């Protein structure tokens, strides 16, 4: 050992990540004439807690009968979920919302139903996301969407007002241009623009508003308005296959899993 | 043809970080040698980084009593901040070096009398106990306590932090937070003692030092 | 963009007077690629360094920096200096450090006399975060986000001895060059003159 | 030497172009037990100014942790930036703006924020550009865009008026045809139509308005107007991989980096 | 025949000097590994004994003037005691470790203007200047100074002491005593400056550390 | 070097113990047609102070004419005081 802390016993590898793939398949009797050794054990020792669990003479349940797999995050959170929604009141009211992974920020100004539970199951996060926005409402409205990383000048979060920024600062960072009559929906990546190593969801203090945020999606509109009709935008998120996960955390209690 | 050599003007000497280049130089004379001591007046190893900065340091002393209810948090502390104190030898290495990168070794020793009953929990929590479940703490690398079998456990966890190096003067958030909660209530009858002690022995593992500072 | 950065460009200016005390602080420098203070009255212009214009178009930066302190003395001046590196952030009370407390930090001694002027002092990456943000886009201070990985102090390690038929000051220029430099996440921000 | 200017010393190759690729990667100790020779040096001699810089015993920082590269102009100015914007007042008001690389032409009638600093970092320029225009506003408006090189008859620069030109002169040079309801955006190259060798950004005198311009983008509209709604066009620029750069110039001072 | 193994009771673990043996033991669990940083946020070497405790330390600043007579002792100091001070990084290694064994490296830099004349002496004296001759100081390992040729000399001397290790709290006598005496008088005319500086850069060589103490 | 104090020049071994046994014996010309290099020197540098001293063309004085030796402490302080 590099440190020099010696002991009379041996500490083994505790809490092994991903012990089993959740497909029920074959990879005689599981228990039977052979006696169950994992029927009785000692749980205070993590060495003897590694014993195989059985109490009954068993055999195989068999092979599962769905072709797809629904036990990995790459194909469970791939189905997208809700983040936020917002409306419009007057001409060129640029909207700005951040993505904050904290559980202190209660929804609608924070994390809603599925993403609040999912962004507090694991400690650190490092990687991109999928963003699918939906435009529904009035016609002949011009718009523009762009990205802005943390640690820069940007407008006020979650407040719809006139933008103090200009076309030189918005377009030099990277943007798209569309119209609400052609397609009305955008599926766009959310790249990892962060100077720090990895963001963490559950924090408190002054580090929760600094060591959790990793991105900002902000929209400016134009050619508003026409005859009186609502103009509502939607924002969904889904995980991508480029990110990873770290240090499995205890899940959220029943008083935090709330929806909008 | 004869040539009298003269003194060199440029010289690049010094220490590891302290670097000096002189325009007016001279030959550094050297006499004798570093003498060793055969009849050793010190039979152990000299002071080094490997034996000083990695040794078990008692950081807190509380006492688990019988009047505590279920799931009451016995200890709530910072493992990194309590190791930052004047009364330890790890103050001597961390005072000149600002940046820090370290793993956390934990050993907790308690002493119950065998006419009591009850159990404790000792989990290692990154950041804070913000919204983690009390009943789901075993997903964390933990070690339980029992009045029946054992009284010594050990937990080895790595550096879990949003960045790589650590700043002592203004931390964003605590790196690890050792938690101890009442896993089972401590019951007594008549005559059995109503106190039992608790101690936390913590030390660093795999320390790096970068970027020396002149300030304290 | 390496062609503009590692070429040594003037960023500051400080002389070495003879009417100062032993260990008196002359000039404190926030060590960053964002460093420039010189200007000109005719024409109306504020002098920029070639390193700062490359790095003012980014959110983050990472890399080493090389200062070049060139003196212009006579051949008869003397005395020494101490180029101490005090790490941390841009906002502490740095002007309370004792001269012998600066000996714990990494440094470099230098003789003024001789036939070589420029001492190429290189800045290591002493930092807690791997990515160091452009905070100058914002206008509110915040702990956690920094821009300087250290602060340079040219101490009065010794006084200035001189003959009578020359002046009583030795000017030290401050070039600015960099090595192993890395920048990503572009932006646009016109930097302001740091008047220390 | 072809000229016959002899010297007692040897002049070496000074100010070597592109000394380093800015990725932090490996391509033991950098300094250490070996003494620093580049700690002290002489800077008036450019031969001894070529010495490797070190003052401390060091080692490698390591490999960088972003897959992309953000230290070449081919992938830094590839993200497009602002050039100009304009509106409309009446029917068939053909707009004409040139692209002038000078720093004397202050914005909006010249170079705005990012392109003003970028078109004064290097001396000569020879190659094409990328043009992305965005149409936002009123509906059912006809339009047409075309190219016109320098040294020909064209309308007045930066002034919106009725075009004195005709459909034979505009279409014989090369043009596109679209509608503001179908797509509303055009990504188009800007080819190098110039009789001179290369254009230069920073000039003064009468050569600044002659030896800097290389192109002109001009738009005529029709079917204007409908019910009262604004009609604003945008014009962005980005560099292409067919151009080169020459003679690295000192950057712009702090009194010139201005935005619109 | 099956056998369920249990926890060992005796365990010999710990650090270099801090040694503990427990009667109630548990298996020390270990997860993860000490992670290295490939994109190095610190390009130099970490803090160690080799780069910290051996680096040139300015200990005294005096000024050799023109009004000094012949054989006047300019400097009179202790090289070991001036290195024992709060404002240095060698305080951080010597505060926990009492015993000391070290060689003495000396470099002295002065700066005269070339319109002066005179010379100095820099000898290294063990113990004291009790009855040593001023005119016979060149038997000692010395380095002279001149207004004509040079301004940088260096002297490397070994540990000259009646014992092997050193005690910081109560020394019997000073180990080395750096002396600087006027070897030739400093003369000026009219207009030539009447001052020239003097600096002593000293550091330890071949340091040993033995016998850690709890007190400061 | 174990310490890490680097220099641009080389410091040699100064003040070598017991340079000569004081018997005057043989162990042509010492100086002569060969020019004296140790006539002029620099004494501030201890490297060039190691030069052999001569200023005149010389030769050997010869072998001494007492059998005992009176230049070591083992046979000088052996007579008691």
């Amino acid at each position: 050992d590099d440190s020099g802390g010696f002991s009379t016993t041996v500490s083994t590898e505790q809490n092994v990540p991903d012990p089993q793939v959740g497909i029920t398949t074959m990879r005689m009797d599981v228990s039977g004439v052979q006696a169950p050794v994992g029927a009785i054990t000692t749980i205070e020792d993590p060495v003897l807690a590694k014993k195989v669990p059985e109490t009954f003479p068993e055999l195989k349940p068999g092979e599962s009968r769905h072709t797809s797999d629904h036990m990995s995050i790459y194909k469970f959170m791939g189905r997208s979920h809700f983040l936020c929604t917002f409306t419009f009141n007057s001409n060129n009211k640029e909207y700005t919302f951040p993505i904050t992974l904290s559980s202190t920020s209660n929804p609608p100004h924070g994390l809603p139903s599925t993403l609040r539970w999912f962004f507090n199951l694991f400690q650190l996060y490092r990687g991109p996301l999928d963003l699918t926005i939906i435009i529904t409402g009035a016609t002949d409205v011009d718009g523009m969407a762009w990205f802005t990383p943390v640690g820069l000048a940007v407008d006020t979060p979650w407040v719809e007002k006139e933008s103090a920024l200009q076309i030189d600062y918005k377009t030099a960072l990277g943007a798209v241009r569309f119209n609400t009559r052609r397609t009305g929906n955008i599926q766009i990546r959310l790249p990892w623009y962060s100077y720090l190593y990895a963001v963490s969801g559950a924090l408190d203090g002054l580090g929760d508003k600094t060591d959790s945020t990793f991105g900002l999606v902000s929209i400016q509109i134009a050619n508003y308005n026409h005859s009186d009709e609502y103009l509502s935008f939607s924002c969904y998120l889904s995980v991508t296959e480029q990110s990873e996960f770290y240090f499995p955390r205890a899940p959220l209690n029943s008083n935090a899993m709330l929806s909008t | 043809e004869q040539m009298i050599q003269s003194v060199d003007r440029t010289a690049v000497t010094g220490a590891s970080y302290f670097t000096s280049v002189d325009q007016s130089s001279v030959h550094t004379a050297e006499v004798g040698s570093h003498q060793i001591e055969p009849l050793k007046t010190s039979v152990d190893k000299p002071g080094s980084k490997k034996t000083q900065g990695e040794k078990f340091f008692l950081i807190h002393s509380a006492r688990w009593l019988t009047t505590h209810a279920l799931f009451h948090e016995v200890a709530k502390l910072d493992v990194v901040k309590l190791l930052y104190n004047e009364q330890f030898a790890v103050q001597g290495l961390l005072r000149y070096h600002t940046y820090a990168r370290f793993g956390i070794e934990i050993q907790v020793q308690i002493n119950p009398t065998p006419f009591q009953q009850g159990g404790l929990i000792c989990a290692m929590v990154p950041g804070d106990q913000s919204y983690g479940s009390i009943a789901s703490l075993t997903v964390y690398p933990h070690g339980l306590l029992n009045c029946n079998i054992n009284n010594v456990v050990r937990i080895k966890v790595p550096f879990i932090y949003t960045r790589g190096a650590y700043h002592f003067k203004d931390p964003q958030y605590p790196v690890w937070e050792l938690t101890i909660r009442v896993w089972s209530e401590l019951n007594i009858g008549t005559g059995t003692s109503a106190y039992t002690s608790l101690n936390v022995l913590a030390r660093f593992t795999d320390l790096e030092l970068h970027g020396l500072t002149p300030l304290s | 963009f390496t062609t503009w950065t590692s070429i040594p460009t003037l960023a500051a200016q400080f002389p070495f007077n003879a009417s100062d005390s032993v260990g008196q602080q002359i000039k404190v420098i926030p060590v960053d690629p964002y460093f420039f203070q010189m200007t000109n009255t005719n024409p109306d212009q504020k002098c920029i360094t070639a390193l700062a214009s490359i790095c003012q178009m980014f959110c983050f930066w990472r890399g080493d920096l090389v200062f070049d302190f060139q003196v212009f003395p006579t051949k008869y001046h003397s005395g020494r200096l101490l180029f101490c590196f005090v790490p941390g952030n841009e906002l502490i009370d740095v002007t309370g450090i004792t001269l012998k407390q600066a000996t714990t930090a990494p440094c470099a001694v230098m003789d003024i006399a001789g036939v070589q002027s420029t001492l190429r002092f290189r800045v290591p990456w002493i930092s807690d975060t791997p990515y160091r943000v452009n905070r100058y886009t914002k206008e509110a201070h915040q702990k956690g986000e920094y821009t300087a990985i250290g602060k340079l102090i040219v101490y009065c390690y010794n006084r200035l001895t001189s003959p009578s038929n020359v002046a009583h000051h030795v000017r030290v220029n401050v070039y600015l060059s960099a090595i192993n430099l890395e920048c990503f996440a572009p932006l646009y921000h016109a930097m302001d003159v740091t008047t220390q």
